[PDB]
């Protein structure tokens, strides 16, 4: 409905990552995704470690970094109407639970699948590369810079 | 009797799946790919895996 | 602060289960929502919405589309809850005219068919003033007859009259405060008279819950905000005292002015504001209070004068207290109440006093004889009667859904019940099934809330008899029931 | 070069890896350009109590002069119409916004009477919940219907109609250019918006057209942003403080040029210019879909509380779910919105009252020009104009107070005036003070010719 109507917050979209079940909702979407491209029968182990890495890594950077404003009308007049979900959260404090949380659990996937793809040097440069990617926009200092002026409207 | 608990049963499904609002053609994609997943793992689980859980299942059985 | 009674309240926490689920179905809507997002964009599905005119397609885009994806994709599929029409009055039962849609919510025609006795549960007459025979119906009819409908001018101006001046001394005699003063809509008192009190240079405390109406007023002065959690006085008490110490934000000076914004009952969740702590706190602190008061000055108090009655304060330690006769006396209008000076300021310097035009009289004499017949002017034993039968009805129906196992919020007293749902597909779900079972009921849903609780509001009246109770809750346990809605662990 | 670059590669892995951390490390302490000082130092509980100890607000409320001409409300024993009662003395109404004379009609009194009876006054709750009743609905589609328009929405009080409307559509980071002289609602409505604001002067399209052409200048540099950029042109058919008309046709044509949506507020104008009485746009031909919204209020022409908004329903459907009177308020009694629709009723019967009004505004206009120290501010066509001081002294209580004093003489004279009422601190462009004069259908013609030698005999001789 309306914003505003059960709660003075201009921007909802700030607390989602705060609320009740949801880090244990994301580590079980992960382990969803898991499954489902374990039961691919022709695909080998270190491939789909591989895959789940790129796939989650891609989808993550797509919903934090890239999607910008908000879903719904909000009374602050469109504050936010360029920032990205990343930027918004937490009004724009820096460190917190939530962050450390985001920024953490790719690493963690990062070293299972590292060690499960037997450090093979093409599977490394691959996942190192979406860790990069993912890892490079939560930098305290890249808050608010578009590289190139892309994304910038 | 059993019919109407399977369709209470459906009923908590599309309830809890939130796809008691959706569209019938969105309901009908939603099921056509879960039911593609289960069979596909299925069929994973019984070729490569072991049947042990078979046994387990046929044990029950009797 | 210290409280004279009991002051008793649950907010119980979401069972893990029904969070995680809460999600699933969230994330599944989201990603229906873009596939349908993406149809649309290629024309591959003819889209059913007006578009601009040929004239003006190289004209900037009025809208961003983003910003209505959750009113395209989830507003849209359980429209059918909100803007029910009625054709009687809002009275325990109501009249609801019949609809039906053909493309899913997007367009609805009428049927000839009207639902009749339909218990309410969503309309706000608190008292049950809200009838069409009777002793203030005869004075609106009189008054309508003499003064007509409307005045054409400003207070300031030529649009004063005499029933304006009777309606104040009125209210400052019923409220017990010096002097008061009365507007025409309850909005527009918030909106328009909290930029006088305040300006630039002072600061604005303000609940986690506060109304649109107050949040408005605050952002068009030019004070500072802060906010603090929900009837949390450790929260409060912080806040004062960093304001106090640390001065203004750049420039550390003394702040001009500190300002307190609170409510009597806070109507969604249910709760009642911890007065007696937040005066000793301003007390202490020296600060400023400003209570809205519109859901509790017929509800609450064994009198019915509201918050400060029920915790047997005194109304002169209050600086203001603005209130709604919408709520409980069953007329439009709003109040602000407080000492002379106060009320002589305003009547000089507010923005409805200046542009706006006044009230109406037939609402004013409305208005009028039902506080009269709160305040017991009339001698007849009604206006006691209501009040208790409002305690009564609201007491059997908290203690009766609390013990089926439901999720109740708020204090045990507050005449407004939030239901719990937690899943976006329930709320449409329950909101179909009570109307099919003739009871009308009041659903919020996200972005409203907090993700994680979606709810039900049943606002309860003194017109509500036993027997309809005893009804409405067979009806609810029946639904609740079919649709698994008792997640209370304490009791069930 | 080429044997450094052999040699390095002779090196080692890790060796290599720590020279380029420790370049990473050179290269951050060269640019730490932080002299940061390291010490750390926290108030004391005594130091905080003391702090808060020194600190003493100011009043709620500054204190009061005595002097307030504003302090004193005109009091009236009974309805406000021809031959009131104003202070105790019995006078003819010349100061309140009743065009038509709706107000006392038998045929509106007893449609609101028979609302009443079937609904009663309260509607106990928003649009949202249980608040819509067939009678806005049908309020609405009356609405639509009179304005030749696709939708209408109502509120339930005049100045939120526009102040609500107006914050919807203009969002943080858009242009709006609106008149000087614009209502308190407008500006309030403007400033609920973060936008940018453009004043420009009051009916001067050349001002106008140098600011678009301005804004066209800015656009040039970054085209990127604006193209993300909306631009608003907000104006008045009638406007209050002046009582001038505005010219629609050069703005629609700088609107078709410079691609900037048009805000039309039509309060005073809408039921009384145009030959049906559909405001300014049937005065000066213009077609209704060039204006994408068009506001009023259901309280000067209509005699009964509320307001509308008139356009498509592309504009108007997003109002229902983005303005804050509508969505966060009580909908309009049912028994004013009976009375609006038998007032849209006698409109739509017989629409000579217009032209009715129109000969007794030229009539009491050309008979007003003439007085010594007064001169008339306003159109022929208006039916609320403004009387001015010519020449006016240094400060403004002067000024009031020989106004106040005209119109003391006045009401002792059996003619009611009222004065022209505004906040000083908050306005942004403050009118000089003035006497309002209001034209109604019900006063006749030796009345107004009345008044007008009255105004003119008090005014000669207090002025002098
Ligand atoms: C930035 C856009 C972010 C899009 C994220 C897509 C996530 C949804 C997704 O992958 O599956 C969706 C495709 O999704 C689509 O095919 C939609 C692709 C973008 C459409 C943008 C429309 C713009 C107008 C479909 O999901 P499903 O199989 O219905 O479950």
């Amino acid at each position: 409905m309306n914003v505003g109507t059960a709660h003075s917050e201009v921007n909802p979209n700030t607390r989602v990552m705060n609320s009740r079940g949801i880090w244990l909702s994301y580590v079980l979407a992960i382990g969803l995704l898991h499954i489902v491209l374990l039961s691919i029968p022709f695909v080998s182990v270190p491939v789909v470690w591989t895959l789940t890495n790129l796939i989650h890594n891609m989808g993550m950077y797509i919903f934090l970094h890239t999607v910008k404003g908000t879903p719904f009308e909000t009374p602050d007049q469109g504050k936010a109407r360029l920032l990205t979900h990343w930027e918004q959260m937490d009004y724009g404090v820096q460190f917190t639970a939530s962050r450390k949380f985001l920024t953490i659990t790719p690493i963690v996937l990062y070293f299972l699948t590292s060690f499960y793809t037997k450090y093979d040097q093409i599977h490394f440069v691959l996942n190192t590369v979406s860790l990069m990617s993912v890892l490079i926009p939560k930098l305290p200092q890249l808050h608010g810079v578009r590289i190139f002026g892309i994304n910038k409207y | 009797r059993a019919w109407k608990q399977m369709s209470w049963f459906y009923y908590q499904y599309l309830l809890v799946t939130a796809l008691y609002m959706l569209e019938p053609w969105e309901r009908t994609v939603f099921n056509s790919m879960l039911v593609s997943i289960v069979g596909m793992a299925l069929y994973t689980g019984y070729v490569f895996m072991p049947q042990h859980i078979m046994a387990i299942l046929h044990y029950f059985e009797i | 602060g210290l409280y004279k009674r009991p002051f008793n309240e649950a907010f119980e926490e979401t069972p893990m289960l029904v969070a995680v689920l809460t999600y699933v179905g969230y994330g599944v809507l989201t990603l229906f929502g873009y596939l349908r997002d993406f149809l649309r964009y290629w024309r591959i599905e003819k889209c059913h919405h007006a578009t601009e005119r040929e004239e003006q397609k190289d004209f900037v885009s009025l809208y961003q589309d983003f910003e209505n994806f959750y009113t395209r994709n989830l507003y849209m599929r359980i429209r059918d809850n909100w803007n029910r029409p009625i054709c009687s009055v809002p009275g325990a039962r109501v009249d609801i005219m019949e609809r039906q849609s053909h493309d899913y919510n997007w367009s609805f025609k009428y049927t000839g068919n009207i639902i009749k006795g339909v218990i309410n549960m969503g309309s706000y007459n608190y008292l049950g003033f809200a009838r069409n025979t009777g002793s203030c119906q005869e004075a609106a009819a009189k008054v309508l007859e003499e003064y007509g409908a409307g005045v054409c001018s400003t207070r300031q101006e030529i649009g004063n009259l005499d029933k304006h001046e009777e309606l104040e001394e009125l209210v400052a005699r019923f409220l017990g405060v010096e002097a008061a003063m009365a507007y025409g809509m309850g909005f527009a008192t918030n909106s328009m008279n909290i930029p006088a009190l305040v300006g630039k240079g002072c600061l604005i405390l303000s609940d986690e819950l506060n109304h649109a109406s107050l949040v408005l007023g605050a952002r068009l002065s030019g004070a500072t905000i802060r906010i603090f959690k929900h009837n949390n006085m450790q929260s409060l008490e912080k806040l004062l005292k960093d304001a106090i110490v640390y001065g203004q934000p750049r420039t550390r000076r003394p702040w001009k002015k500190i300002l307190i914004l609170v409510e009597g009952i806070y109507s969604m969740e249910g709760s009642i504001v911890r007065l007696p702590e937040v005066i000793a706190l301003k007390k202490k602190y020296k600060a400023y209070l400003y209570l809205d008061e519109a859901h509790s000055i017929g509800a609450l108090g064994p009198t019915g004068r509201g918050v400060v009655e029920y915790f047997g304060l005194d109304p002169e330690d209050v600086d203001v207290m603005m209130g709604t006769f919408t709520k409980s006396f069953g007329a439009s209008g709003g109040y602000i109440g407080g000492k002379k000076e106060l009320i002589d300021y305003l009547r000089t310097h507010s923005h409805s006093a200046v542009y706006a035009t006044s009230l109406s009289p037939p609402v004013v004499e409305q208005i009028i004889t039902s506080m009269k017949c709160i305040m017991g002017q009339d001698g007849t034993s009604l206006g006691k009667e209501c009040v208790q039968q409002l305690a009564e009805n609201t007491r059997y129906f908290r203690r009766r859904l609390k013990e089926m196992g439901f999720i109740i919020y708020g204090n045990e007293d507050s005449p407004v019940v939030p239901l719990m749902l937690y899943m976006p597909a329930k709320i449409g779900a329950f909101g179909r099934e009570m109307l099919k079972r003739n009871i009308g009921v009041v659903v919020v849903g996200f972005p409203a809330t907090p993700i994680i609780e979606s709810r039900a509001r049943f606002c309860l009246s003194a017109a509500h008899t036993k027997e309809i109770l005893d009804t409405a809750l067979k009806e609810i346990d029946e639904v609740g029931d079919l649709l698994q809605l008792k997640y209370s662990r304490h009791r069930l | 070069l080429v044997e450094m670059v052999q040699a390095l590669y002779e090196a080692p892995a890790y060796h290599l890896i720590l020279e380029g951390i420790l370049i990473l490390w050179i290269i951050r302490l060269l640019f730490s350009k932080t002299y940061k000082l390291q010490e750390r130092s926290d108030l004391t509980v005594k130091e905080k109590e003391e702090l808060i100890e020194e600190w003493q607000p100011e009043p709620l409320v500054p204190p009061v002069p005595k002097d307030h001409p504003a302090l004193n409300y005109n009091i009236v024993s009974g309805p406000p119409s021809h031959k009131t009662v104003v202070n105790g003395k019995e006078c003819i109404n010349f100061a309140s916004f009743n065009f038509l004379g709706l107000l006392d009609n038998p045929r509106v009194k007893a449609a609101a009477l028979a609302s009443l009876k079937k609904y009663g006054v309260g509607t106990c709750g928003p649009r949202g919940f249980y608040g819509t009743f067939d009678v806005h609905l049908d309020l609405e589609d009356r609405l639509a219907k009179f304005m030749k328009t696709e939708e209408a929405i109502i509120y339930s009080y005049g100045f939120a109609t526009i102040a609500s409307a107006i914050p919807a559509y203009s969002k943080r980071g858009d242009i709006v250019f609106v008149d000087r002289a614009a209502c308190f609602a407008i500006q309030k409505g403007l400033q609920a918006s973060r936008s940018d604001i453009k004043l420009f002067k009051h009916n001067d399209m050349a001002d106008l057209e140098r600011l678009l052409k301005e804004q066209e200048i800015e656009d040039q540099k970054n085209p990127r942003k604006a193209r993300v950029t909306r631009r608003f042109i907000v104006v008045e058919g009638l406007y209050m403080n002046t009582g001038t008309i505005c010219p629609l046709p050069e703005l629609v044509k700088l609107k078709y040029k410079y691609k900037a949506r048009i805000f039309l507020e039509e309060s005073l104008s809408f039921g009384v210019l145009g030959e049906h009485g559909r405001g300014v746009t049937e005065h000066y031909g213009i077609n209704i879909d060039d204006i994408d919204l068009i506001s009023a209020n259901m309280e000067n022409a209509l005699a009964s509380i509320g307001g509308f908004c008139c356009g498509r329903s592309f504009v108007i459907d997003h109002q229902r779910l983005s303005g804050q009177g509508y969505c966060f308020s009580a909908s309009l009694p049912p028994l004013l919105a009976a009375a609006a629709i038998e007032a849209l009723n006698i409109m739509e019967e017989n629409p000579g009252i217009f032209a009715v009004l129109k000969e007794k505004c030229g009539q009491i206009h050309k008979a007003l020009q003439g007085i010594s120290g007064l001169k008339v501010v306003g159109e022929s066509l208006s039916p609320a104009f403004h009387l001015q001081l010519e020449e006016s002294t240094g400060s403004r209580e002067q000024d009031v107070r020989l106004l106040q004093e005209i119109v003391d003489q006045c009401m002792n004279r059996s003619i009611a005036l009222t004065q022209a009422r505004y906040l000083e601190k908050e306005e942004k462009c403050l009118p000089p003070p003035s006497i309002r004069v209001v034209v109604t259908v019900e006063q006749t013609e030796e009345e107004l010719e009345r008044a007008a030698s009255t105004i003119k005999e008090v005014a000669q001789a207090v002025l002098l």
